[PDB]
């Protein structure tokens, strides 16, 4: 090895390797936020493809100036 | 005529198939390796390699 | 080489199978007929009968041109007698 | 073996099964459409 | 010039060719 | 001397040459090789050539302005049709090269040549104690080229007609076939795509399973290939192992568990494809087409409803329509 | 320095070179005309 | 020994030449954009945005 | 604010997650029912 | 837990395999189908093609097909309660909305299924080359049905699921884009050609150079199905292409993963050359060639023959093929030959 | 920039056993990946942020 | 070019001899076992 | 189009990296 | 989206992967990440050609 | 011809290149003792 | 027990009836050309 | 008009002469 | 400007060709083993 | 056939490397001028 100035510094950030949270952790929280971000997806996609359709939104080369 | 003329040339086709196939086996058959090599005596590695 | 499922050749040969099939087989085939021979399918699925293709004089295609007012401007197409 | 009858297998077949012979009675009905 | 590249190409395949077939490894058997 | 033909025969029949010359490689050797300095100096170096016959000679040369992708060997004249037209037929070479001289030459060379490379594939394999049938799935290929080199234009009345030695003159010979004969619309040529398809297919299907299913031999970080070696008595590979994974895939009685069944079914489909294929324009060399369903379905009053394939038929007359620009003085075209 | 353990030698068999040479030709005989254009 | 599609698998578990590695293509995204740029300003014709 | 195409939307976001419902409902269910060891 | 009692259910080895997987291929798989089986008998293509394409109509085999929706949808997705369609189901079908409806649902099913191999392979221990294998139809599905019409007007210039709507796909591809001109699409047909020779010569050479295991002349019944010694003969298979042909493997590994190789390799490039067409960034023309074409009115080549080929297609292909354009070309300007 | 980060990939390449990669449990290399992910993750953010 | 003829001619008698006179020598003795 | 193969390459390679070089023994299949 | 990406580092710097997941997504090896990484290179570069 | 000018050269490096590191590694192969 | 090679001799054979019957509407029915 | 007549009876005909020897049970 | 076409390629080949001579043959030495 | 016993290995120092493409390089800075003429 081969410790230096800035290793020692950041030898604290890089030394918890293996450490893991016992069973399914925050798994279903992050489940949640998945399917929220799948649906925002579709939304933001279905807008681009004008199939959701909304009254101040203009999605065309218009709405600009 | 095109009717006799093509059902004719698939007719005659596959009979050189059937030609080739009943020939190289009858060759084997006689000569007696129709059915597989020898694990024995396998032919080829009593030739000398050309590598 | 097995698993649970009971081997196909033993119910296709079994007599209790044909007993239930010589009704069910049939049945299924003559539904799918009279979906046809009664003319519901024509209308499940808006296609054309033999005399719904054009209007009488008319010899033009009801080509839809616009997506947001496609089923209205498609409805319309029928009212020409198409 | 006593073997059991309605299984995975069984609603796979049926799914196909059914409505095949449901088109088959369809088309063959429309072979006789005409003008 | 381009006619030049073609045949160069060409060449070239042919020339491996001979190679591939006369100057390939020995295929040796067992201990290998 | 134990007498010199005696030894003749023997050196041919010679199962230690580098290179297998049978009997049939006596006719295949100087045969292909004539075919192939005659084709590589003509795809270089000849003259135009007037292939319809109507005094309008196309270039298919890298020296005469093409490219690999443009050029090619162009086809006899339509003036000579049928006709043999060896070198000493013609007054000179000069005119040798303006009627298509080169291409039959190459043509007959080659089909001659590649007939015997198919002999020649039985002939080694009776040498060596090994099953025929080889030779066999080489007739599928070869009855290809004999459909496209010789069949068609016999068919049509001409070697004109036959398809040129190019890249881009293949595809002319397709479009106008597709004109002239509808070929998409033809069973024949739909086995041969399943089979062509299939072929790619199962070419990778096996390919894919034999590897995925290797038994380790070999480190982390060494070539999996090494861990076989030439001439072995084992197997490389756990077919057991590959078929309970194919198995799962489909469903079990839907997998091969018989290499010998697999490898069968593995050379018997996409030769019987393209058997088929070569059949079809060997069938429609003498203009037994695909299906015609133009104007098919037409509605109560008798207009004519179009499908797909008046759409094909459309792109089909522009084919026609517009090919052979000056070849065409008549309505009809049987030729 | 130390000598780094983390390196093996490097391999390319003949064929492999045949291999790759026929590879590299004939997409040159197949690109060539387009680079031309 | 490694095949040669293999040669970078010589830094799987090795983070100083992965970071090395990383470091030189960095470098030379970087330095393509900065070359490409003075390529197209000795070109690039500004007489007419019209 | 909330147009037809956004109830539509709606419509459609909720007619598919109760086929997910059913779906995964049935399997949960049939799951428990039999795999002892 | 009953994740892991909902995963021993799945997992449980049955007639028909489902997984984790099955929970997404087999409702895509049976929908696009279904879909596609119920437009081919059913449903028509007049109100967006101006086709007849189906059984009920009198459409065949070959000329029945589920078209793509008109060229006013666009790229919509065309959902089924979306803005064109409103909920109602036979409008949904009238304006093609079974074609997106087989097409994003078939999407979902290639995915399930590639899963499927995944997932089955490391339950029963087996390397994924057989997933990696079956990238090369995803790719070609991806690229034509999907990434092609998404850079050209809409779904309409999509291929239309159906036989003939396929030929006629192969006949514009040709018309417009020449694309049996493009080094992508050639590298394509000689894997798949190639691919085709390999699966043949392979086949042949191994039933060829058999071993005899058994004493009967069907030589079926003679193989072991517990691996042990090969069935076959490399060392005579080496030795016969060696003298034939030349070259020849000797490498089982090799030769097999080479079968792999060229097909997958082949179908990858020619996805490759359709996404340039949907852009229209096709390889059309040989520029050199046609400024000589243009000065030199007695230059011909079997390329230039092919442009003139391309102009018929799309001169007399157009008006019948593209109803939204409302072309009309009359008789004069149709480009035509002599007498023909 | 480029001549710089050069620079750098060289100092790395020769000074590569640092001790920041060793894990001081095994003493053999080792990187702790789900930390780092949280460590760019939130430069990242901070980053787009000031954007 | 008349001259030619003649030769090709000679040419290609030598190779078809060399070919039927070559399987008439018998053939099927040539080998591994039975002959 | 490209980067998709990388991702199932490498994904296959992080998942398989136990069978990776090869498989070994045993004969279970079609049996629970 | 950058306070949410600086929200969510921080989180990822704190809270440790649930031993369910780490065994899954074969975490704590390298060439996981890469696998990871590239799916979300190729969905940008499909968005960037599509905008 | 009316050809592209860097054709050649792009055609000659397409070559070289490739075909050249591929030799490199097998001299460098072919000459590793035992 | 019904013997295998009776149900499918049987089923065969409808297969040929329903499928014969799809070849004669290729002659009768809108499929047709008159 | 409906020469099906005929067909059926020399279609059953085939099956027949080996369906009576399934039950004459001999030399199959 | 108007300089030589063939000026490009010749200046490639000239480095390449040559330079690659020695990299196969530094390359093959370096790998030999002791 | 028997391995011909006059071949000796070939042999290509680091420095030799360098004092060659140095040489190769400055060559072609030199005479590209007057390729390009
Ligand atoms: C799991 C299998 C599966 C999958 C992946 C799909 C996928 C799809 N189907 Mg589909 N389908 C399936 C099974 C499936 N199908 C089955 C079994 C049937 C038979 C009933 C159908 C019948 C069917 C029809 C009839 C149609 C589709 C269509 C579609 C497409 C668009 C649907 C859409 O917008 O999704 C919407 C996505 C969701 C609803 C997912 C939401 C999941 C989240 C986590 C739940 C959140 C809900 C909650 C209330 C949100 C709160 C937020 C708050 C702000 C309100 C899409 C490709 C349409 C199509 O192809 O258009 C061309 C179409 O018209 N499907
Ligand atoms: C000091 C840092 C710095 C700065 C200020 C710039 C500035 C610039 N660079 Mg540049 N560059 C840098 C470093 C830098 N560079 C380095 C180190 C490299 C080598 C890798 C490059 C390589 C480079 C190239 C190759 C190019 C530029 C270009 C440019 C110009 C346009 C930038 C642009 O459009 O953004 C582009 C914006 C993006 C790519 C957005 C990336 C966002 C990704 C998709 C998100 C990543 C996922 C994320 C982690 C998800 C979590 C986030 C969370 C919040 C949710 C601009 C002058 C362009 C130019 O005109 O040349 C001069 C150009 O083509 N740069
Ligand atoms: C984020 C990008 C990325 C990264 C970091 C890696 C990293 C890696 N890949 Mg990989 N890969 C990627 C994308 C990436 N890949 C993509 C997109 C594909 C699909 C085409 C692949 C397909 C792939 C395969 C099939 C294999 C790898 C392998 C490997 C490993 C060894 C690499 C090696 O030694 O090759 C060294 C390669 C060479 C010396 C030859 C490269 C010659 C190229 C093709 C010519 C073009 C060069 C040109 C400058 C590239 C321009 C960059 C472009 C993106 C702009 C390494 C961990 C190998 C592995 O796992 O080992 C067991 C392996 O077999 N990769
Ligand atoms: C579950 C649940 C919820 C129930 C509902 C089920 C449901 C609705 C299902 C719908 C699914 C649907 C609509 C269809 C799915 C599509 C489907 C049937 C797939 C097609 C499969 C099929 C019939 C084709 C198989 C092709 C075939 C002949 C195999 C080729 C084999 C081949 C040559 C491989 C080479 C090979 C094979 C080996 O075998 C081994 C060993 C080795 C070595 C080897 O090389
Ligand atoms: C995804 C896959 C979805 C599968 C859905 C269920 C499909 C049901 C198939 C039943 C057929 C079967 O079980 O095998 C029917 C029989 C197998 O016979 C089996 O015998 C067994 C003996 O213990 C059991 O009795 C089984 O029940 C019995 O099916 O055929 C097989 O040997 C091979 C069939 C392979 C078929 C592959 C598709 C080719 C179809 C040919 C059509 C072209 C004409
Ligand atoms: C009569 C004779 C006719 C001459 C035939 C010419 C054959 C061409 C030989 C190609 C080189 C073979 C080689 O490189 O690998 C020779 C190797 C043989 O070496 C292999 O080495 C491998 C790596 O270790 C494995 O060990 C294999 O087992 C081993 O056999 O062949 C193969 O593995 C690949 C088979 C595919 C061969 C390519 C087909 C040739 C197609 C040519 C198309 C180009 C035409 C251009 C026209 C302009
Ligand atoms: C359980 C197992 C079933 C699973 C089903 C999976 C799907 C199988 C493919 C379905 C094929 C449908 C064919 C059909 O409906 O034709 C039905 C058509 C209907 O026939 C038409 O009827 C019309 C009525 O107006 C018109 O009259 C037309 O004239 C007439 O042709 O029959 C045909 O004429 C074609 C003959 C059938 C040929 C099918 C060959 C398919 C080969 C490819 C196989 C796939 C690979
Ligand atoms: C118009 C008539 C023209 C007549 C032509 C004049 C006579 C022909 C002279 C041939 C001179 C060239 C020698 C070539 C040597 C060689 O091939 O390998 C040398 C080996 C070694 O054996 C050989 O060599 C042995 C001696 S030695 O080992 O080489 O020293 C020898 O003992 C043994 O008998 C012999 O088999 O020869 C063979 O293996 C026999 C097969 C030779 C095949 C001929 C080529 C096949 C071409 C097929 C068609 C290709 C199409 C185009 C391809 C691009
Ligand atoms: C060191 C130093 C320095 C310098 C620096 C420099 C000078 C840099 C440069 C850099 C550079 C100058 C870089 C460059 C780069 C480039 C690149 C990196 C490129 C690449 C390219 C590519 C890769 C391409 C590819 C391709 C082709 C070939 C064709 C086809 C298509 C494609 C695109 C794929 C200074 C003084 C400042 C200071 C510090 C020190
Ligand atoms: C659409 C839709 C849907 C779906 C539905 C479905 C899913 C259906 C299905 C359907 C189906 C599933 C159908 C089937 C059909 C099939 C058929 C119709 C078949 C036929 C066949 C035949 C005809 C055969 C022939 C043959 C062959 C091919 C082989 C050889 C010989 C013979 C001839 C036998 C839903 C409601 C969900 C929603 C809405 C939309
Ligand atoms: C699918 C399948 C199957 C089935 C098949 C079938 C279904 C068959 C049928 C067959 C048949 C169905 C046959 C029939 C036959 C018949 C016959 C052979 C008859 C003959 C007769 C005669 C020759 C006579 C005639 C007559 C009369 C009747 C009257 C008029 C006059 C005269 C005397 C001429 C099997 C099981 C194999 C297995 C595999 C799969
Ligand atoms: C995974 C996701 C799978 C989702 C599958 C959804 C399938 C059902 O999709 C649903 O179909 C019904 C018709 O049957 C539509 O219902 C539509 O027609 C009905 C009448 O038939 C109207 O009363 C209703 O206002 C209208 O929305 C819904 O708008 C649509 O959302
Ligand atoms: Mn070349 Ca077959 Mn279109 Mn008549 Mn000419
Ligand atoms: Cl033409
Ligand atoms: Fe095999």
């Amino acid at each position: 090895a081969r410790r230096t100035w800035l290793g020692d510094i950041l030898r604290p950030l890089n030394s918890e390797y293996g450490k893991v949270a016992p069973g399914w952790g925050t798994t279903p929280l992050m489940a949640v936020f998945m399917g929220l971000f799948l649906v925002f997806l579709l939304i933001i996609l279905e807008i681009y493809n004008s199939t959701l359709i909304l009254d101040g939104v203009n999605v065309s080369w218009k709405a600009l100036g | 005529r095109s009717w006799l003329a093509t059902s004719h040339f698939v007719l005659a086709f596959f009979f050189l198939v059937g030609h080739l196939w009943h020939a190289g086996r009858a060759r084997a058959a006689a000569a007696g390796f129709e059915k597989g090599i020898d694990r024995e005596s396998e032919p080829v590695l009593s030739m000398p390699s050309l590598d | 080489g097995t698993t649970g499922e009971r081997p196909f050749s033993d119910i296709i040969t079994s007599v209790r199978y044909w007993v239930i099939h010589s009704i069910t087989i049939p049945a299924l085939f003559i539904a799918g007929w009279l979906f046809v021979s009664t003319g519901l399918a024509y209308d499940v699925f808006g296609t054309p009968r033999p005399d719904s293709y054009y209007a009488q004089e008319q010899r033009s295609i009801p080509l839809v041109t616009d997506r947001f007012e496609a089923k209205q401007q498609v409805e319309t197409f029928l009212e020409q007698l198409k | 073996v006593s073997y059991p009858i309605f299984t995975v297998r069984w609603v796979a077949v049926h799914t196909l099964a059914v409505p095949t012979i449901f088109f088959l009675g369809a088309i063959a009905a429309m072979q006789f459409i005409q003008r | 010039m381009e006619t030049i590249t073609y045949v160069f190409i060409f060449a070239c395949i042919i020339a491996l060719f001979f190679f591939a077939i006369f100057f390939r490894e020995p295929p040796r058997i067992t201990k290998k | 001397s134990a007498n010199l033909w005696e030894r003749f025969c023997n050196w041919v029949t010679s199962t230690d040459n580098r290179l297998y010359v049978g009997w049939f490689g006596v006719i295949m050797i100087p045969t292909l090789l004539a075919a192939t300095i005659c084709f590589v100096i003509a795809f270089i170096a000849a003259p135009p050539v007037d292939i319809d016959g109507i005094r309008e000679p196309v270039s298919g040369s890298l020296l005469y302005g093409n490219n690999i992708i443009t050029g090619a060997v162009v086809p006899s004249s339509n003036a000579i049709g049928l006709h043999f037209y060896p070198i000493w037929e013609a007054a000179s070479l000069d005119e040798w090269l303006y009627n298509g001289g080169p291409y039959q030459l190459i043509i007959f060379h080659f089909l001659l040549g590649a007939s015997c490379y198919m002999g020649r594939q039985w002939e080694l394999s009776y040498r060596l104690g090994m099953r025929p049938w080889i030779c066999v799935a080489y007739s599928a290929p070869l009855a290809s080229a004999f459909a496209v080199f010789l069949i068609y234009p016999i068919g049509q009345g001409s070697f004109s007609d036959g398809m040129p030695l190019g890249i881009s003159g293949t595809f002319n010979f397709m479009i106008v076939f597709q004109a002239e004969h509808n070929i998409l619309m033809h069973p024949f040529h739909q086995l041969g795509v399943a089979g062509v398809f299939g072929g790619a297919l199962f070419c990778a299907m096996h390919g894919s399973l034999v590897t995925s299913s290797l038994i380790r031999e070999t480190t982390e970080t060494e070539s999996a290939n090494y861990g076989y070696k030439f001439g072995q008595e084992e197997e490389t590979y756990n077919i057991v192992a590959a078929h309970g994974y194919f198995g799962r895939l489909i469903f079990q009685y839907a997998s091969f568990n018989n290499s010998r069944s697999l490898h069968f079914f593995l050379a018997a489909w996409p030769v019987v494809g393209v058997w088929f294929t070569a059949l079809g324009i060997s069938t429609m060399a003498f203009n037994l087409n695909g299906f015609n369903f133009n104007h098919s379905v037409i509605d109560a009053k008798g207009n004519v409803i179009n499908t797909w394939a008046d759409i094909i038929n459309r792109a089909n007359l522009g084919m026609e329509v517009m090919h052979e620009r000056n070849a065409h003085n008549f309505p009809l075209d049987l030729a | 320095m130390e000598p780094n353990p983390n390196r093996q030698p490097v391999e390319l068999n003949r064929t492999s070179l045949y291999l790759g040479l026929l590879l590299i030709l004939v997409l040159a005989l197949l690109f060539s005309s387009y680079f031309f254009n | 020994g490694l095949p040669w599609y293999r040669v970078h698998t010589v830094l799987i578990n090795d983070p100083g030449r992965l970071i090395a590695a990383h470091l030189m293509h960095t470098a030379l995204v970087a330095g393509w954009a900065g070359s490409m740029a003075l390529y197209e300003l000795a070109t690039f014709d500004p007489s007419d945005p019209v | 604010t909330i147009t037809p195409s956004l109830k539509g939307f709606f419509i459609g976001l909720l007619s598919g997650a109760v086929v997910l419902g059913l779906t995964f409902a049935v399997l949960i269910a049939i799951s428990q029912i039999d795999k002892v060891q | 837990g009953w994740f892991d009692i909902l995963d021993d259910w799945l997992k449980r080895d049955r007639f028909v395999f489902v997984g984790w997987s099955g929970i997404l291929l087999f409702p895509c798989a049976y929908l696009a189908l279904g879909g596609w089986l119920t437009g081919t008998t059913f449903v028509t293509s007049w109100y967006t093609h101006g086709l007849a394409s189906s059984y009920l109509e009198g459409c065949n085999f070959l000329t029945v097909a589920v078209s793509t929706p008109a060229n006013s949808m666009g790229h919509s997705l065309l959902l089924l309660w979306g803005p064109e369609a409103q909920g109602d189901f036979t409008r949904w079908c009238q304006l093609g909305g079974l074609w997106t409806f087989i097409a994003l649902h078939g999407a979902f099913g290639l995915i399930g299924f590639m899963l499927r191999q995944f997932e089955i392979a490391r339950l029963v221990g087996v390397r994924p080359y057989n997933a990696i294998a079956f990238s090369a139809p995803i790719a070609v599905f991806v690229s034509v049905f999907l990434i092609y019409p998404l850079g050209q007007s809409s779904w309409f210039f999509a291929p239309s699921f159906g036989v003939a709507a396929i030929f006629r796909f192969l006949l514009f591809f040709q018309g417009f884009h020449n694309w049996t001109l493009n080094p992508f699409h050639m590298m394509g047909v000689a894997g798949v050609l190639g691919g085709a020779l390999l699966c043949a010569i392979h086949g042949a050479t191994v039933e060829n150079t058999l071993f005899q295991d058994g004493e009967g002349a069907s030589t079926f019944r003679a193989f072991n199905p517990t691996q042990a010694e090969e069935t076959y003969s490399m060392v005579t298979a080496n030795r016969f292409w060696s003298q034939i042909f030349g070259i020849a493997f000797s490498n089982k590994r090799w030769l097999h993963f080479f079968m792999l190789f060229v097909p997958v390799t082949g179908l990858w490039m020619s996805a490759i050359g359709v996404v340039g067409l949907a852009l229209n960034l096709r390889s059309y023309d040989f520029i050199s060639q046609e400024i000589r074409a243009a000065e030199d009115p007695e230059f011909e080549t079997f390329y230039t023959k092919n442009l003139l080929l391309n102009e018929g297609i799309r001169a007399w292909m157009a008006p019948q093929d593209q109803p939204h354009e409302n072309f009309v070309f009359p008789e004069e300007v149709l480009p035509r030959g002599n007498a023909l | 920039l480029s001549g710089l980060l050069f620079l750098a990939a060289c100092w790395h390449w020769v000074y590569w056993d640092l001790e920041l990669f060793r894990d001081p449990r095994t003493g053999e290399p080792a990187l702790d990946l789900p930390k780092m992910f949280g460590i760019h993750l939130f430069l990242a953010g901070l980053l787009c942020f000031g954007f | 070019m008349e001259t030619l003829k003649i030769t090709v001619y000679i040419v290609v008698t030598f190779f078809v001899l060399l070919f039927v006179f070559g399987f008439l020598s018998g053939d099927p003795a040539r080998n591994p076992k039975r002959k | 189009l490209l980067f998709f193969f990388g991702h199932i390459w490498h994904g296959a390679r992080t998942l398989f990296r136990d069978v990776f070089s090869g498989i070994d023994p045993e004969l279970s299949p079609e049996q629970v | 989206a950058g306070i949410v990406g600086i929200i969510a580092g921080l989180f990822h710097i704190l809270v440790r992967p649930p031993q369910r997941l780490y065994k899954a997504l074969r975490m704590g090896n390298i060439e996981t990440v890469l696998s990871s990484s590239i799916a979300a290179v190729f969905f940008a570069a499909f968005v960037v050609a599509g905008t | 011809m009316e050809v592209n000018q860097l054709g050649l050269i792009a055609t000659a490096l397409f070559v070289l290149v490739p075909s050249v590191f591929l030799i490199i590694l097998y001299v460098q192969t072919e000459s590793q003792q035992k | 027990r019904i013997p295998l090679w009776i149900v499918a001799t049987v089923a065969g054979m409808g297969v040929i009836v329903i499928v014969g019957l799809f070849f004669y509407g290729a002659y009768a029915g809108l499929g047709s050309s008159l | 008009i409906a020469q099906l007549t005929m067909i059926a009876m020399i279609g059953i005909a085939g099956p027949m002469i080996i369906f009576l020897l399934a039950v004459r049970r001999g030399n199959l």
